[PDB]
RNA sequence: AACGAGGAAUUCCUAGUAAGCGCAAGUCAUCAGCUUGCGUUGAUUACGUCCCUGCCCUUUGUACACAC
């Protein structure tokens, strides 16, 4: 067998797949490498819980993620909370548990919108 | 000698992912350009409002902000910037173009002075917030102004709105564009030149609350 | 020991209008101003106190108050001064009923009065008056308030009678190199002296008597003139 | 909320008022229960700036 | 002209002030004694620093 | 807490496993003879270690630093860890 | 600097306009006029 | 008038200073500085301009004779500029001096 | 008419 | 020949809100000179106060300690 799981994402209308499996250090988005993300300002946005933390971590797994949906803004932030689910996710299972509450703490501490997502629904006063 | 080793093996993702952005990941900083240490609040009374405190990527935190009373001072200055430079009538809704814009100022701002851009801004701001406003009284026929004090958070939305539209008007009818006449005017202002819309307006407020205390 | 300019043409100086908040300047504003206009039925018409004071008491008004004459001369004599000459003024109007009006240094106003009253009830109703060359508004209509539409770093005085007097050279020498003056004259017939107490800083007077309102306007100027060396 | 709103000045002016009652007396116990509860208030939110002062008279005539 | 910083410590109630203007009193910063009541403009809260100009004169009502 | 292991070696070297997955994380270089005792604190706080160069050495362990380097006269041999009190005790060679 | 003077107070253009405003005028009354008539 | 903008963006006119209304010739960055530009004219002298504050001369330079066509700074002292002048008569101004006349 | 407070002040 | 973002007055609005953009349907009333859905990008300012203009409630504690 091989070690894999998958994690969801999602901003307004979009949807992010992402499928976390060991391997040799590869990071693909919807059939791109994530170095091409269009909407061109945001990359540093889907680039976030990778420098956060660190290249290493994602230097032992393949990534491939896979978005429909939404616009531009909100493909952008449904592939990051994608992306950073699936690293603690696999964290979690097929690595330890220390590993995966440390991450834990660096996503949070950063931005807790990495990992639950805020459902802006109304509020009738 | 003390040395901690926390790296053992060098670190190649079979994606290539570039150097600027492995320097990133080193060490957070705005736009990969301008860091967030070494920048000062030069002023007391808006150490707390000002918020330079938690470094950020690019000015695009989407963050619900305007729910409680004072989300609004937590939120980062380059975002309360942005949003304010995207108050228009025919910018609404354009952070994209608001956020392209800032970029823009801040490599004029480097490339002119030669410090460091965010902290000009924040020396504008805190160089361009009023200190002492007038209200009207109610008189019941006939009114004048009571001098009164303003608040940080007044004071630093005052500032940040004082800062864009005098950009706004500056390269309304002219050859300049926003970024420019941006980049002039927060450089003027962290100067206190008193050759900016921002100098002129706060000095006026406080003139007349002065005059009329 | 020091050279001259390539070019020593004469050119114009710039009209200096609203759009522009550098450059130093004055700027008169004939304040609470009296320019109402009347349907007459077929035509309508400016009120003037003189010829029509039944139906001015039909309104039920001051025939003492409803005087646009001395409006009329105070724009003579401002816009035929010197200072409008070199391009270093500009006028605005403050009706008794709130518009505000712009007038550009340029105009050229018709001196007889009848004149002046069908040009300022088209103004009052068609809101903008252009030129006979048609690529300009001299007469606009504005919006409320001065202080919207003035000059960034100015000062804004009074010209009061129980202010004590000032010489008008010390003062506008005494101003900054940047910091335009502007004066709110009261165009009223005979009134209080208190009406833009929240628009300006201070009150000045000129002379120990009375004035008529071109003639104080007329001393300001020139002592302006003579201050800026024309 | 009047003793919170009114200023340190009048604070003194009001221990002062209270100095004149103790010396007379038969206001004091006809009115003694609303004095005792208005003088600890003010003395309960105004004790920082109170002891902060250097007054004789205030010494003398809190005792 | 020597600005002074003060802080905001208790944002004063029931006192009728005109709309937008809120009174408060405020403690001295480099003088951890003094006191003294101003009138804000904008939103204000508790423990927070304000810019005094003139720093002596206390502030009334504004009705 | 049971999950780090901390081996100290007869070079210096302090090197720090997970010990659900026995993978390595850190070394620490500040002995250059062996190192004959290790301890880590009830709060993960601080932890010390003393080896035959007659040093201890506090280092912080939530941060990575040192925190300070105290120079015995002998070599130490041995060294226990009363965490209730947060004193250590070294047998030393005088 | 320079002055200006203001300016204040086609017949087939003109009775083609007005004629089109009678013709939009009577038409549309006409209109209403048959609806109420109708209902 | 001078027109300072950055290479590889025509596009973008980043600054714009108006000299002197006769024709400047030279127009020098300075070398151990990088906010401080000096430029010549037809108008006989020689205006050191510091880039932020592009409204007025920093340090006007004056005291030459006719058409101040070429400048250099030098090297090691990072205040000492030559200007070289058209009747002959090269100058050396020190500016942390007045300025008003040549060293 | 001044609030109480007011009225305490001025007495 | 009109025209350069539209005077005085008057109205409306507190978060996925104001504003911009388009795609689609045409559901027994209404709608085509338009109506109604759907997604997309998305802020400035208040979130306090009864000082003004109003509106409304109470002036008998009843409800059972304690306190006022």
């Amino acid at each position: 067998a091989v070690p894999s799981v998958q994690t969801f994402g999602k901003k307004k209308s979009a949807t992010a797949v992402a499928h976390v499996k060991a391997g040799k250090g590869l990071i693909k988005v919807n059939g791109s490498p994530i170095t091409l993300v269009e909407p061109e300002i945001l990359r540093f946005k889907v680039y976030e819980p990778l420098l956060l933390v660190g290249l290493d971590k994602f230097s032992n797994i393949d990534i491939r993620v896979r978005v429909t949906g939404g616009g531009h803004v909100s493909q952008v932030y449904a592939i990051r909370q994608a992306i950073a689910k699936g690293l603690v996710a696999y964290h979690q299972k097929y690595v330890d548990e220390q590993s995966k509450n440390e991450l834990k703490k660096a996503f949070t501490s950063y931005d807790r919108t990495l990992l639950i997502a805020d459902s802006r629904r109304p509020e009738p006063k | 000698d003390f040395e901690v080793v926390e790296e053992f093996t060098p670190v190649v993702l079979a994606t290539p992912i570039p150097e600027e952005v492995q320097q990133a990941q080193t060490e957070i900083k705005l736009f990969n350009k301008w860091s967030f240490e070494e920048v000062e609040v030069k002023d007391a009374s808006l150490v707390d409002y000002v918020q330079v405190r938690q470094p950020i990527f690019v000015a695009h935190t989407a963050g619900r902000y305007a729910n409680k009373r004072f989300r609004k001072a937590q939120c980062p200055i380059i975002e309360r910037l942005t949003n304010s430079l995207m108050m228009n009538g025919r910018n609404n809704g354009k952070k994209l173009k608001a956020v392209r814009i800032i970029k823009h100022t801040l490599d004029i701002i480097n490339v002119l002075t030669d410090q460091n851009p965010i902290q000009v801004v924040v020396d504008a701001i805190t160089n361009t917030g009023p200190r002492e406003d007038t209200t009207r009284v109610g008189g019941g026929g006939a009114a004048r102004r009571q001098a009164v004090d303003v608040s940080p958070l007044r004071r630093v939305n005052q500032a940040i709105a004082l800062l864009t539209i005098g950009a706004r008007e500056a390269a309304f009818r002219n050859i300049k564009t926003i970024a420019e006449t941006l980049a002039e005017e927060l450089i003027n202002a962290a100067k206190g030149s008193s050759t900016s819309y921002a100098i002129k307006k706060k000095d006026e407020l406080e003139r007349v609350a002065k005059s009329n205390r | 020991q020091k050279a001259l300019p390539a070019s020593l043409v004469p050119q114009a100086p710039p009209v200096l209008t609203s759009k522009d908040k550098i450059t130093k300047r004055m700027i008169v504003v004939l304040a609470m101003a009296s320019l109402e206009t009347h349907k007459i039925s077929d035509k309508y018409v400016l009120l003037n106190c003189d010829d029509h004071q039944g139906l001015l008491k039909k309104m039920g008004r001051d025939i003492s108050e409803a005087r646009p004459d001395i409006t009329h001369q105070c724009l003579l004599t401002l816009l035929d001064s010197p200072i409008n000459k070199a391009g270093k003024l500009q006028v605005y109007i403050q009706t008794s009923r709130g518009i505000l009006i712009e007038v550009n240094p340029t105009v050229r106003i018709p001196r007889t009065f009848k004149r002046f009253s069908g040009l300022m009830v088209q103004l009052l109703h068609k809101l903008s008056i252009r030129s006979v060359n048609s690529e300009e508004k001299l007469l606009k209509v504005i919006k409320n308030p001065i202080t919207d539409h003035l000059p960034t770093k100015c000062r804004k005085v009074t010209l009061s009678f129980d202010a004590p007097v000032i010489r008008v050279q010390d003062y506008i020498e005494k101003l900054d190199d940047d910091e335009s003056i502007c004066v709110f004259v009261g165009a009223m017939a005979r009134g209080k002296d208190n009406f833009a107490d929240e628009y300006v800083d201070e009150k000045v007077g000129l002379s120990n008597y009375p004035l008529s309102a071109s003639v104080a306007c007329s001393k300001f100027c020139h002592g302006a003139e003579d201050a800026w060396n024309i | 909320d009047a003793l919170m709103v009114m200023p340190f000045s009048y604070v003194l002016k009001f221990l002062k008022f209270i100095d004149t009652v103790m010396q007379n007396k038969t206001l004091l116990h006809s009115h003694l229960p609303l004095i005792c509860k208005n003088l600890f208030f003010i003395i309960k939110f105004n004790h920082k700036e109170l002891v902060s002062q250097k007054n004789e008279e205030l010494k003398l005539q809190i005792n | 002209t020597p600005v002074t910083l003060a802080k905001v410590i208790k944002v004063l109630g029931r006192t009728g002030s005109r709309g937008g203007v809120t009174q408060v009193r405020v403690e001295f910063l480099e003088d951890t004694s003094r006191t003294i009541v101003r009138n804000v403009k904008g939103p204000v809260r508790e423990n927070d620093i304000l810019v005094l100009m003139e720093s002596e004169r206390e502030a009334r009502r504004l009705r | 807490c049971g999950n780090f292991g901390f081996i100290g070696s007869s070079n210096g070297s302090i090197t720090i496993y997970n010990m659900q997955s026995g993978i390595l994380r850190k070394k620490y270089k500040l002995h250059k003879r062996a190192v004959t005792g290790i301890s880590l604190d009830g709060m993960n706080r601080k932890m010390v270690s003393c080896g035959l160069d007659g040093i201890v050495g506090f280092y912080d362990f939530n941060k990575s630093t040192l925190l300070g380097k105290l120079k015995l006269d002998a070599p130490i041999t041995a060294m226990v860890y009363h965490r209730s009190s947060d004193l250590f005790a070294l047998a030393l060679d005088d | 600097i320079p002055t200006h003077a203001p300016k204040y107070e086609d017949r087939t253009r003109s009775e083609i306009n007005k004629m089109k405003a009678q013709l939009k005028k009577e038409r549309k009354f006409t209109m209403k006029e048959i609806r109420k008539d109708a209902k | 008038l001078v027109s300072v903008y950055d290479s590889y963006n025509p596009r973008t006119i980043l600054l714009s200073i108006n000299a002197s209304t006769h024709p400047t010739h030279v127009t020098k960055f300075h070398t151990q500085d990088n906010k401080i530009l000096a430029t010549a004219s037809d108008d006989r002298v020689t205006r050191l301009w510091d880039i932020s504050n592009a409204y007025e001369p920093q340090l006007e330079l004056t005291g030459a004779t006719d058409y101040v066509r070429t400048l250099s700074f030098i090297p090691a002292a990072p205040h000492l500029v030559a200007t070289g002048s058209y009747d002959g008569l090269i100058r050396l101004y020190d500016t942390r001096s007045s300025g008003s006349t040549p060293i | 008419s001044l609030k109480a407070g007011e009225r305490l002040m001025e007495a």
